[PDB]
């Protein structure tokens, strides 16, 4: 299975889990019922930014999987590839609020799950001035939980804002690593749709900071990959819904970095095995100043 | 009827030459009418004074053998292996006479070595010590190395390391594995006499032998030594087309294919004395520019002007501009010594090799070349005074392009997409990576001439755009990337004007243009050198790569010994123009079937550019789905 | 349409010819008369312009 | 017309029309009126762009190609691709020589049979001799040899017979030859389009490949066959298709290469071989030659000479054939369907030399004499399937005197070298009977056969007129072989053909009046005779009164010599038109303009009887400018 | 000039001199004077030979230069330089006869001129039996007299019978040689055409013990060539007419031998410039062997 098989793969994997979901919460709570993120102004980021629509009640999000569906068009062309990494980052926010619309807490500590808009203005600030000089996006589980939280407190040392994504959580509290908004390491949630948190971070920066209306999706990826300096390091054994994933935030032009073998893209999709590189290779190939 | 051209100089030139009562190739062409079938499928035989023997092309019907008994396989097996051999024999003089400029460097002589790093590496490639020794007893033995390898008479001749060693394993398995070169094309003439070889499946062998010779052997040292002597080509802005010529200038025009010459006569161009006799007859300067592979070579490796490519050569002349215009051999339309009769063209031959009646013969002395190269210069230059600038009319159609892209080159751009972090530096690993990955679905290389069965340049733009759109990053060289360079595919901006999503990612991760200039004929060599470093770095054979090569229009039968060579190689080879093979069935199906058992790759043969540029994605994309990627 | 000694016996008359009329003969090919549709294609086909 | 001159030629064809088999004249006839602009050399297909045909006649119709070339062009071109081919087939026999030459040894298959040979040899090459192991000096000329092919550097090396003059003026003139390979290569190269458009250069490249082929190639084959096989010396032998036995295995040897017919005819008294023979029902092993490996095996053995080119169809029709072997060059392919029509077995031999149809039974060098011994196993057990009621072998054979290679003539020569005079062993008796003008002139006739010729009559009528007008004739090849069938090759022809002056010269030297000098490479000792000659009188090989014909010649092969004898200083006949009427240019230069080059020139005549008269005339002119 | 045109030259000057010595004998005796030689059965032995004809006047004489005429065909072929030769021989006998016609002994001691029949058989015994094992016909002049005289004692001394023509007559009594028909050193005479005096020895031995009737010229030349061991050294420049008359010593069979540089022909016409090794030379030439 090659790299576009891989990708298409698991943006069928992210439709398929999003159907069941969205199937369980019309069947729970009926399509009438509110869908809405805590404390946002822009609906669903993602679909907001790709269609400029809202996504309001249950009836909406399950009329939302036709997006999903378009977005996949299996094809071995890079930008399906990109498409469908799209696809699967909508099918994740789609999954992520039919958890919150079946579940009134979907995320106990310490995940925080959503991030609402305060904390993206509040974090805005710093993040154009350069105390932010980065975004560190990581996913999966390291071999230890001592190479984890070395890399993660290398970030934060750094001043870079760090987000956990996985079974690193867990890794990263084993090696004492402190966790918090102040201390700019946020655990988002074990599953891997949580990734989708941090990628409205990014996605709602274009529409505040940006100005970028919604719907003008092209316009909104030149600003996530020229102004946003997010990367995903992503560690242990990768499915193809980890493949993805990262094929989204690739579309996003965000470099996706790995220990794992990869088929590799110059600038986008690197392999390091080198633990102790692996911070320095994330910054150069994000081309992030310290 | 048929439009002769897609360039619109072309076209103007054409109109022109009309108005002048002068002939051109076209003309001459439809002379012609309709051209024998016999000959043009392949079954007519002149081998013996027993002929003439024509077969029919049809089998089942009319006369079936000739003479002596050869049918029409074995006809047409043996007029493929002779181009072959003849296609060899040209490349292989070329090379002989760069490693014979080699074996003469000296520090204070005309040729010396501008690479010191590329001859150590070549050295290396023929077990040449190197340390602690003078950089010009290293050239000499490296041409002493060479020279062996076109008439050694016992042991083994020597391969680049490039070539992978799977493929030098299925070429003794086959009995194709090459010797000497002179040795190789012997063998097929002998073989090719009344009453040896008739047997179809050995002769097509033969000349596979044959044409590997040329390809890793003639064209390869010849490229190398060529670097070595004159500068390995790095990424260079030119001008390309008619347009480059100067109306208040010494327009001199360059053609033919050995370089020697051509870099001797760049070099006295810079001469003071030259310059001021330029001034002194009234001209602005001197304005070198340069047609075909010696084109090619200069503009790779110093941005000469290239004037234009095979077809256009007359054309060149009938603009009334061109004070001089220097040959030495090879693609010479004998016609230009009848054509420069109608202007104050002098028409300078300069070669033992190629004397060409009522033109202008100056023997380009080897041993004193830059003397020799100001006397010949000095020629076209004082010419200018015969200028009648009331025949003077040059198309305002020129097109800036890039080139100059060596593997070395190529490799150094491609180290900007290398993480420092990761590594390694200096490889082909990125285009590797963007190959096994797919965002690039494939490599196609595009080659040869022109040919006035095609509407000339249009199938060679047509084919490039194609594969270009589907993410197929192109190479080209000769009359071909010269088509491009006057269109304007050798641009950074193509790649956002013609160049699929892939292709267009990559181009501007690179910084490269979507069609890549790798130089001349001979530099076809560099094409396989890149392919095999490929191959060794993901360690398959060349035949399990996603990749092509392309002769749109190809005329010579230098064309056809580089197709050969490039299947054996394991490199499936598209067609624009059918070869003669036709009258014989079974070479057919050796060409286009039976090939690929052997070496993995096989002949295509298709005139219509979109159906070929759709058979090289779906052969492409089947090649991938073996190798997994 | 008839065939004259002008004729180098190059081929190219035959084959081209619509009703096969035109065949290989002694010392040059000729044309059969009551087959011969008259239409002048093997003149048009000809280097030496034999077929008249 | 007829088809031959030879009676038993004749009855096998009328077999073969029984049989319901079709021949060499039958596909000639069915060629009917061959294509004219390749008769007359004005058609190409150099290119892609092409086929081009131009006008044979200038002044009319299509004149240039469509990259421009003129007639004198495309035939310039033509006929140096012909040298070209025919230097390459003579260049790569003398290659496969040389390299079993390097691979001799005092206990293997192939052995130093001629040391004194080897010495002389060695002297020409500058290998030192004396005090040396004999095999030593054989890898070290092997080795010069070798380079002589494909070296690069330096001056290649040639045979002291050839003149000091004629090495000047081939200087001068630009014709000076280089290794052999890279002469065909240039060749090559100048003739692809857009190169040499100039026919008087084409025409120089041409000779100076040509020359690569007479005087290093056939010459160099030539010695080391000597050296290996042995010298050639007077022997008898038989010839014509007679020479077969009904109740016999007949093993028939055809093609060029000498190494594979040697080992062969070694095999044959192999004592197990010769059991089998008798086991399988035959009287015997009856070994039969053709064409060049059969004059080989003929001249070293006395090895009976089936027929020449044209008869080897015919040689099979007889149905007695159990095996024919053979190895490259003039070998039918229509061989392997006639094969078909009877129990022959038809055995390929050489890689170079794959034909469709054929058993292939490689010959393997590192083995030699084993190889040998299995493929004549093959022929011997073949014997089982002759079916003795097709079985027709006409009684027509005659008997040959033959060896005469440059050491036997002057041995012979030496019994008219008075005692008290001297000096022996040299040329100088045949320098003074040319001299004197008790011989008028010495005549090489050479070639093959051709169906435009009635077959075997050229070369007859050449070759008794010559010698009626007291011309000694020196003979080669397949027109050797007509002599032999015809009888020439007998002590008596001269009494019965000779004139007056031949005459009394063959009765006091005991020779034939026509001298069988061996194979097509062999060629190389008339040069070799003819340079001695020359270097006796002190004068250029084109100031003696010396000619060669080609009656009825048909490969480039020919051409090949043709060019490289004129070149030499030796004019040239053809009895056979090559395709180069189309040229004007061409035909000036090859028999006109070609005499201020190198004193010879080319003449086309196809009535031998004509060809006789300008010969004689000819000498006589370059006689009376000699002073003799 | 080559060989053949030598010849040519040389036989068309003894054709000139017989004319005028033949005007000479008709103007000075008339056609109807008697034409013969002393002694002799054969009439003019080579004419006899070649015709079968016998003269006995001067008329016939006259006549006899049409033999000569006929026998010179200048086409450069051995056989007509054979017959060129012959004419040469033809034309001295005509010669050496009108010198008899004209004077009544034109040879004077030490030359014998014509050798009468009588002598033949005197020593065609020895001839038969070996006892002479050779005829060396010796003519012209050596560079010195020791030279001449030690070649001929030589052939002396071997028991060969040995003819002079020429200056060697002199040199020879210079250098003191015993000369006679017992001694077996017969001078002829001064004159080169005194040398068909020792042809017509050869000719009359087969006329006489080949018993070969006039007119057979074949078989006469047959006879020649395998029973009469004659041979000529030929000393100093040689002229057209010596060349030509040793070309009819070649027509008989007889070797040639000279110091001069010539044309050679192998076994035919040789040079050997080695005054020692003449007589070896010529014994080899013509398988002479003594016992
Ligand atoms: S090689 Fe055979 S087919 Fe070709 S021209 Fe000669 S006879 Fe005809
Ligand atoms: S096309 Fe003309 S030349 Fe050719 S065969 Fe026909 S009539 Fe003859
Ligand atoms: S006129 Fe037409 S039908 Fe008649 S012979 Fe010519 S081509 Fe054939
Ligand atoms: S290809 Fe053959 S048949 Fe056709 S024109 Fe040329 S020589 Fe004649
Ligand atoms: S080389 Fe010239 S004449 Fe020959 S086929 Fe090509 S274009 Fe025609």
């Amino acid at each position: 299975m090659n790299l576009f098989q891989t990708v298409f793969t698991g943006s069928k994997q992210a439709l398929a889990a999003a159907e069941g979901i969205v199937k369980q919460a019309v069947d729970e709570k009926g399509r009438d019922y509110k869908v809405a993120f805590p404390d946002t102004a822009y609906s669903l980021p993602v679909i907001f930014a790709a269609t400029g629509k809202k996504i309001t009640n249950v009836g909406e999000l399950e009329g939302a999987l036709d997006i999903v569906r378009s977005l996949i068009v299996e094809e071995e062309m890079l930008d399906k590839l990109l498409n469908s990494g799209l696809a699967t980052a909508v099918a994740a926010e789609i999954i992520e609020a039919a958890k919150y619309v079946l579940s009134d807490a979907p995320y106990a500590e310490p995940c925080v799950g959503f991030i609402s808009d305060p904390i993206i203005r509040s974090l805005g600030v710093p993040l154009v001035t350069g105390d932010i000089p980065g975004v560190a996006v990581i996913l999966g589980e390291c071999p230890d939980s001592e190479t984890a939280a070395k890399i993660i407190k290398d970030y934060q040392s750094k001043g870079l804002l760090t987000c956990l994504v996985g079974k690193v959580i867990d890794q990263a509290i084993e090696g004492k690593v402190k966790m918090g908004l102040d201390l700019r390491v946020i655990p988002l949630g074990y599953d891997v749709t949580s990734v989708i948190h941090v990628v409205t971070i990014a996605i709602r920066a274009a529409l505040i900071f940006g100005g970028i209306k919604g719907g003008q999706l092209n316009d909104i990826l030149k600003y996530t990959a020229e102004r946003v300096p997010a990367f995903v390091n992503a560690f242990g054994p990768l499915s193809e819904l980890v493949v993805s994933a990262g094929a989204g935030a690739i579309a996003l032009g965000f470099p996706v970095l790995t220990d794992q073998v990869v088929p590799e893209v110059p600038t986008l999709l690197l392999t390091q095995k080198d633990y102790d590189k692996m911070v320095k290779t994330s910054l150069e190939a994000r081309n992030i100043k310290i | 009827e048929k439009a002769k051209s897609i360039d619109q100089a072309t076209l103007q030139l054409l109109d022109k030459a009309k108005q002048d009562g002068v002939e051109t190739v076209w003309d001459r062409k439809a002379d012609m009418k309709v051209q024998c079938g016999f000959g043009s499928a392949g079954v007519c035989c002149r081998n013996c004074s027993m002929g003439p023997c024509r077969v029919s092309p049809v089998p089942g019907k009319g006369v079936e053998r000739g003479i002596c008994g050869a049918t029409a396989d074995v006809i047409v097996s043996r007029n493929f292996a002779r181009m072959v051999a003849a296609g060899t024999a040209a490349h292989s003089d070329h090379g002989r006479s760069i490693a014979l400029s080699l074996y003469h460097t000296s520090k204070d002589g005309d040729i010396k070595v501008k690479d010191e790093n590329k001859l150590k590496e070549v050295a290396k490639s023929f077990n040449v010590e190197t340390e602690g020794r003078d950089i010009y007893d290293i050239a000499h033995d490296v041409a002493k190395e060479g020279l062996s390898n076109y008439g050694k008479q016992l042991g083994e001749v020597t391969l680049p390391p490039s070539l992978p060693e799977k493929r030098k394993e299925l070429w003794r398995k086959l009995g194709v594995y090459p010797r000497a070169v002179d040795r190789e094309i012997a063998a097929v003439m002998h073989s090719t006499h009344i009453g040896c070889n008739a047997d179809a499946e050995a002769m097509i062998k033969m000349s596979m032998r044959c044409s590997l010779t040329d390809g890793w052997m003639g064209s390869f040292m010849g490229t190398e030594f060529s670097d070595i002597m004159f500068g390995t080509p790095h990424s260079i802005d030119t001008e390309a087309n008619l347009g480059v010529l100067e109306k208040n200038s010494v327009n001199v025009v360059l053609h033919g294919h050995e370089p020697l010459l051509s870099e001797m006569v760049v070099e006295a161009a810079s001469d003071p004395e030259l310059v001021e006799l330029a001034k002194s007859v009234g001209a602005d300067g001197i304005n070198l520019c340069g047609m075909c592979c010696t084109g090619n070579e200069v503009s790779m490796r110093h941005g000469i002007k290239i004037a234009g490519n095979f077809m256009q050569q007359e054309l060149a002349v009938v603009t009334g501009a061109v004070d001089g215009l220097i040959v030495d051999v090879q693609c010479i339309m004998p016609a230009l010594a009848k054509l420069s009769k109608s202007y104050h063209t002098k028409f300078i031959t300069t070669s033992p090799k190629a004397h060409i009646t009522d033109s202008i013969y100056m023997e380009f002395d080897e041993e004193n070349p830059l003397d020799s190269a100001k006397k010949i210069l000095k020629e076209a230059i004082l010419n200018f005074k015969n200028r009648d600038q009331s025949k003077v009319m040059i198309p305002e159609l020129k097109c800036k392009a890039i080139l100059g892209y060596s593997v070395e080159e190529i490799i150094n751009k491609l180290d900007k997409v290398v993480n420092t972090q990761i590594g390694p530096m200096q490889t082909v690993k990125p285009l590797a990576d963007v190959l096994v990955s797919g965002v690039l679905r494939g490599a196609a290389a595009v080659v040869g001439c022109n040919n006035p069965k095609v509407v000339q340049d249009s199938a060679h733009i047509e084919t490039i755009k194609g594969l270009i759109k589907n993410d197929v990053i192109v190479v080209v060289t000769g009359c071909a990337a010269q088509a491009a360079a006057k269109y304007g595919l050798l641009q950074k901006e193509a790649a956002e004007k013609y160049a699929g999503p892939g292709l267009a990612t990559v181009c501007k991760l690179v910084d490269i243009p979507p069609v890549l200039h790798m130089g001349s004929c001979v530099d076809i060599s560099r094409i396989l050198d890149l392919v095999g470093r490929v191959a060794n770095l993901l360690g398959v054979d060349m035949s399990d790569l996603p990749v092509a090569g392309v002769a749109p229009e190809w005329m010579s039968e230098k064309a056809v010994a580089i197709g050969t060579y490039v299947v054996t190689s394991g490199i499936d080879t598209w067609l624009g123009v059918a070869p003669p093979v036709t009258g014989g069935p079974e070479v057919v199906d050796i060409l286009t079937n039976k090939m690929e058992d052997w070496v993995g790759a096989k002949f295509f043969i298709e005139t219509d550019p979109h159906k070929a540029v759709e058979q090289i994605v779906n052969r492409m994309n089947e090649k991938r789905k073996k190798l997994g990627i | 349409y008839k065939i004259t000694e002008d004729c180098v016996s190059c081929g190219s008359c035959a084959s081209e010819c619509p009703a096969d009329a035109i065949s290989q003969g002694d010392s040059q090919f000729v044309i059969d008369p009551e087959k011969c549709i008259e239409c002048g294609n093997c003149a048009n086909v000809c280097p030496v312009g034999a077929p008249v």
